């Protein structure tokens, strides 16, 4: 914001697992989503979390378990 | 509730009262009100940025009118009425809305950081200017109609260094992006919106006379030159070969000659020149039947000169509902009497039927021999006036432009210094040579000639050493003190004002373009048949629909989207270089200093 | 012998007070038919009308042109023939100031100001 | 007549010189502080 | 420090004029029990006040006692 529109952005990749995810009932999609809505709630947070609005690229790895911690560090 | 704006609103909610105008009620300021004042403070354009009509007639909410049902001065669309309306959700210019606001408060600081977010940056910019000029000049008579006309020459360069910004890359874009119609802004295509803000400094630079220079000289080029278009022009035949340089000919689009005569015709250069001509020669018709043709009775070229005068008076009915307000026909002609040469038509007109009357009548052809060579010279101005043309004589003759007043001003001055001492010389001299109308002669039409050449030595010349001595006393103040000091106040408010007339005759080029670019090219000796080929179309039609020969370039959905992102990105690219200029200025980089020593003398108390 | 007289001037392009001096006319040369079409233009107009209000009975097979145009420009540079040139002799005082005045003053003094001023 | 006196005082302030006076006072006012060790 | 104190009264006469002219010329005009009356329009021309006399307002209420009752805008 700071830059004034300057040529360039500091990228950042975020990986997080995909089990731990508030609303990801949303995310799913059948078909190609190039367009898609995710909005943000920090009230219903109960084991999971939700995701941050800044980093440019996301990568979700799933295991099969829900609340599990540590299924991201390996990969 | 000190600004002019609030006082202008404040007046508009009672000009429209509840009772006679907005008839339930209107004590409370809503949207239609603000539209209707803003469409006051522009010019006489469509529909300001906020719905007029019945479905959003904002005028007449206090009273119970009628829901969904009414859609009848009242709520026809919208959700409730609940002493409101509902969401509009954005009505297409939310950026726009606040800079509005923020520039009719004359907030400077907080009116910039708007205008960075803009989406339609340069046509903003350009309504922005005009708001603020027209503004500044209603009434708070100090103070802050000159910081607004400040603030309105500071949009003014923003909106120039944009353009000088998306012009640099891609001009026949730019060109493009120029002419287009704004949806954001009750069109106002920025060519036409930044006209009436007289915009001094916009007009002037660079692109904007090159388009000026691209819709004139329509489709042949830019580079062919002037004396050697006007030999083809004669020559029909001439068009035919490879001399000229046309668009058609290096896309070898020539499939029919006629068709790309048409396309040469078509320009406006050629019809300027046409009419130019046909202007050059009636001139000479009408000294054809002074000289041999001095009868009292319509001969075989007089019935001409009537149907000249018939096609060219014409023209102006056509200028009449060329582009009127549909309900003032009397405000429209204010500003032809606002322009005194066409006054000076008006009474050249009035001239010729003053003269007319002593020319069909015959016991006055002596009168009438004298009343009309003045008219031959009354035209001459007007022939004058159109060339406000070229490069060299354009802002040269918007230099004797401010020599007009002042032409009155030295004749009268240096035909009181003739007659002073043309009394003088026949004094001493017993002069004996008198007539009826010739003692004047001998009088006083012989010291004029005594000026520049007609000195009769043999008659002009006891008092001879007088005589010496009186002669060098004129010629000392008139060659001396009347002739050079004359140069010193022509060059120096030369240098004075040359700027201002390179720009303002920038500014009055797309005057002459815009005449002559809606017009067909149809010659003045033909054009009467032009002028009844939209009245005989009226006898088929009944409507005001037949074409818009305007700029006013109107663009798709799938361009317009592809610009305006093309847009936003050179202007925050031009964001950058301000930003950097006010960073990289000696006097600033004084302000860095001096802030940061000021954080010294409080981080060395620690101890 | 004139076209033979531009290119000797050509070959002026030498002297340190000319040669710069030259080079100024050099930026004069399509102006130079500019104000020649310029001025004779003005010249014309009131040619034309010079011999309108006066009945002038001199004519001959193109030598009325002589007595019609050619006498125009000589009444311009001192060839004025007052016993022929001069009832209407107001307006003759009016119209002889009237041409005058936009030339010797707007037409002879304001090319010093276009002249000096593009020379600095 | 003291609004006018606001606009030549704030102008003097405003004089890129002078600035140059109030950087040249408060660096003589460095020497002096850093001399107490 | 005479023409200092010449710049000086201009600035004063130039903030006054700016509000309301009409008042500032009506101040411009009157007399000053406190110096000897010498109104102030009278009191600038002996000293002959090249700066003071040609600045705005001044000549403007020369153009206005001069065309007295009639307008400043006829021809």
């Amino acid at each position: 914001l700071s830059s004034s529109y300057k040529e360039g952005e500091l990228i950042t990749i975020g990986v997080a697992t995909w089990g731990t995810v508030h609303r990801r009932e949303g995310l799913i999609h059948p078909t190609g989503s190039f367009p898609a809505e995710y909005i943000l709630d920090e009230d219903g947070q109960g084991n999971l979390t939700c995701l941050d609005s800044n980093h440019s690229h996301f990568i979700l790895v799933d295991d099969g378990t829900h609340g599990q911690y540590g299924v991201e560090i390996p990969l | 509730p000190s600004c002019l704006f609030h006082s202008k609103l404040q007046k508009v909610l009672v000009e429209d009262p509840e009772r006679p105008a907005c008839a339930p009620a209107a004590p409370r300021l809503q949207m239609h009100h603000v539209a209707q004042v803003l469409r006051e403070l522009l010019g006489d354009f469509t529909q300001p940025l906020y719905p007029r009509p019945r479905h959003n007639d904002r005028l007449r909410l206090l009273l119970p009118v009628p829901h969904v049902k009414l859609n009848v001065q009242g709520v026809s669309l919208r959700s409730l009425y609940k002493r409101s309306s509902g969401h509009v959700t954005f009505t297409m210019d939310p950026i726009r809305d606040l800079l509005i606001w923020a520039i009719v408060q004359n907030r400077r600081e907080l009116a910039g950081i708007i205008w960075a977010q803009s989406q339609d940056c340069i046509a903003a910019a350009l309504a922005c200017s005009k708001i603020l000029k027209e503004l500044s000049k209603e009434e708070e008579d100090t103070d802050s109609s000159e910081e607004m006309l400040a603030l309105a020459e500071e949009y003014e360069h923003r909106a120039i260094g944009v353009f000088t910004e998306c012009y640099r890359k891609d001009e026949e874009r730019a060109q493009k992006l120029l002419t287009r119609v704004s949806e954001a802004w009750g069109k106002t295509t920025c060519l036409q919106l930044a006209l009436e803000a007289k915009d001094m400094k916009f007009v002037s630079h660079g692109g904007i006379q090159a388009f000026l220079t691209k819709v004139w000289w329509g489709q042949l080029s830019v580079d062919n030159g002037l004396w050697r278009v006007t030999l083809c022009m004669l020559a029909f035949p001439l068009l035919l070969t490879g001399l000229i340089s046309f668009r058609e000919k290096r896309l070898q689009d020539v499939g029919t000659p006629a068709a790309r005569a048409r396309a040469f015709f078509t320009a406006p250069v050629v019809v300027f020149h046409l009419n130019i001509l046909s202007y050059f020669a009636f001139l000479c018709l009408f000294a054809y039947v002074l000289m041999v043709d001095f009868q009292p009775v319509p001969s075989w070229c007089e019935c001409a000169i009537y149907l000249w005068l018939f096609s060219l008076v014409c023209e102006e009915m056509r200028q009449l509902f060329y582009d009127p307000d549909e309900c003032g026909l009397m405000k429209k002609a204010a500003l032809y009497f606002s322009d005194f040469w066409n006054k000076l038509d008006v009474g050249a007109i009035l001239l010729f039927v003053a003269g007319l009357t002593c020319r069909l009548i015959p016991a006055t052809l002596y009168p009438g021999r004298v009343i009309l060579s003045l008219d031959f010279i009354l035209f001459c101005l007007r022939l004058m006036h159109i060339f406000t043309i070229s490069k060299t004589l354009g802002p040269k003759i918007i230099i004797v432009k401010r020599m007009m007043k002042d032409v009155f001003f030295f004749l009268f001055l240096l035909a009181v210094w003739v007659v002073s001492f043309g009394v003088a010389k026949q004094a001493i001299l017993i002069h004996n040579e008198r007539r009826v109308d010739w003692l004047f002669r001998g009088a006083v039409y012989h010291s004029y000639l005594t000026i520049f050449g007609q000195i009769p030595g043999y008659i002009d010349g006891f008092p001879e050493w007088l005589t010496v001595l009186l002669l060098c006393l004129y010629l000392l103040f008139t060659n001396i003190l009347l002739l050079n000091l004359l140069i010193a106040m022509f060059n120096y408010t030369f240098q004075q004002v040359q700027e201002h007339t390179d720009q303002i005759w920038k500014f009055q080029r797309h005057d002459l373009i815009e005449e002559y670019h809606g017009r067909p090219a149809a010659p003045p000796p033909f054009i009467l048949l032009s002028h009844l080929q939209l009245f005989i179309k009226r006898v088929v039609l009944k409507t005001p629909a037949k074409r818009h020969k305007q700029l006013k370039n109107k663009l798709e959905k799938n361009e317009e989207a592809a610009l305006l992102s093309w847009e936003i990105y050179l202007k925050e690219n031009y964001l950058q270089n301000r930003q950097f200029q006010q960073k990289q200025r000696p006097e600033q980089k004084i302000e860095d200093i001096s802030n940061k020593v000021d954080a010294m003398v409080d981080l060395l108390d620690l101890d």
